[PDB]
């Protein structure tokens, strides 16, 4: 049958803390197998399915590591929105992520994801091809063309087509 | 390419000496990297940052201490100069994937 | 094992 | 994660084609450069390989091609010039895109 996994990265700026709200959650298939929070008093990944408790302290390390960089990435980015959109530093803004891999039957990537949307409103998606943008806007148009000019695509692509799939492959045998 | 410039190109420091280098980007990449090359070889990382109030120890930052105050500039400092510091120090900017480097800071600290 | 560092908005 | 490059030292006659080794080991997805750095100078780049066509073109006559199955990611021009002798670093983007460089190749052409 055809599966998917999915990743859903937002971060909440609020007014006065340094800090942005940070989340992320995974998905196989319908079922949310992962999750970190930056509100928790020890941010971590933690699983959300009993067949996740087979993975090493290893795995739960790395993944947390990665995690506190995206934290980093977001806190960046959410301030270089604010001057593409011309925004009050004074205010709360959401920033989404969301990337993964559609499977077919014969385990081969289908569709792959990688898009952004700012304040709940469309920004940036990659295309069906993994070789093209969509931007919403003149904002996003910013954006297209620096990774259009850095090979974005190409990058994401690689992720998609292997790391992605054979994960997900992975965490299906593990279910 | 003179988008990424450090200061100072040359320096000698006695052991023990506080020693300061500079990274200026016009780029205006989010992530900023320091490494360091002893004999022409391998670059080895110290301390990177993911952009304005961000300080990420390398694989080798003991005895550094790095400072990221605004998107432009990323500074390094060797709080005790002590030999083993010697080498030629490298600054570089990216917005992912490829790295741009700057020409290089010799730094000689007296035995 | 998650995505690598995304590039620059 | 690691690349490495087997020889330190290559010697060649101005006007023979370079083949520069780099092999890798990494777990994760494989973002694989080239650099060159002449003397007095920072590391500059002769291209790179992210994903689809596995030989990409490069700066100044370079190439280079991407093999998954061998791990391998050789360098390579046709026709070297005396300008051309410096040391080529092999290098795989690593955790926040820091990159992990190889030992380098000292090329030197007569």
């Amino acid at each position: 049958g055809p599966h998917s996994m999915r990743y859903y990265e937002t971060a909440t700026s609020r007014r006065g803390l340094g800090e942005p709200r940070y989340t992320s959650v995974g998905y196989v298939d319908d079922k949310e197998f992962v999750r970190f929070d930056s509100d928790a008093e020890n941010p971590r990944y933690e699983p959300q399915v009993p067949w996740m408790e087979q993975e090493g302290p290893e795995y739960w390390e790395r993944i947390t590591q990665v995690a506190k960089g995206q934290e980093q990435w977001f806190r960046v980015n959410l301030r270089t929105l604010l001057g593409y959109y011309n925004q009050s530093a004074g205010g709360t803004h959401t920033l989404q992520r969301m990337y993964g891999c559609d499977v077919g039957s014969d385990g081969r990537l289908l569709r792959g994801y990688e898009q952004f949307a700012y304040d709940g409103c469309d920004y940036i998606a990659l295309n069906e091809d993994l070789r093209t943008w969509t931007a919403a806007d003149m904002a996003a148009q910013i954006t297209r063309r620096k990774w259009e000019q850095a090979g974005a695509a190409e990058y994401y692509r690689a992720y998609l087509e292997g790391e992605c799939v054979e994960w997900l492959h992975r965490y299906l045998k593990n279910g | 390419e003179a988008a990424v410039t450090q200061s100072p190109r040359n320096k000698v420091a006695v052991t023990g000496e506080k020693v300061t280098l500079s990274c200026n980007q016009t780029n205006n990449h989010n992530n900023m990297y320091w490494y360091r090359q002893d004999t022409g070889h391998e670059l080895r990382l110290i301390y990177y940052s993911y952009g304005a109030g961000s300080t990420e120890k390398g694989d080798i930052p003991d005895g550094y201490k790095a400072s990221r105050p605004s998107q432009e500039n990323f500074s390094l400092t060797l709080e005790s100069a002590t030999p083993s510091q010697t080498s030629v120090y490298f600054c570089a900017s990216g917005g992912g994937g490829t790295l741009y480097f700057g020409a290089g800071t010799r730094l000689s600290v007296l035995s | 094992q998650l995505s690598p560092f995304p590039f620059d908005l | 994660q690691s690349v490495t490059q087997p020889d330190a030292r290559v010697t060649v006659s101005e006007g023979a084609s370079l083949q520069l080794r780099c092999k890798y080991s990494y777990s994760a997805t494989p973002y694989l450069f080239w650099y060159v750095q002449y003397p007095r100078q920072g590391p500059q780049l002769l291209l790179k390989y992210y994903s689809g066509d596995p030989v990409v073109q490069g700066v100044n006559g370079f190439e280079a091609e991407f093999s998954k199955s061998n791990s391998s990611f050789h360098l390579r021009k046709a026709s070297v010039h005396r300008s051309d002798s410096a040391v080529y670093f092999c290098a795989v983007s690593g955790f926040a895109s820091a990159l992990t460089f190889g030992s380098g190749t000292k090329v030197i052409v007569l």
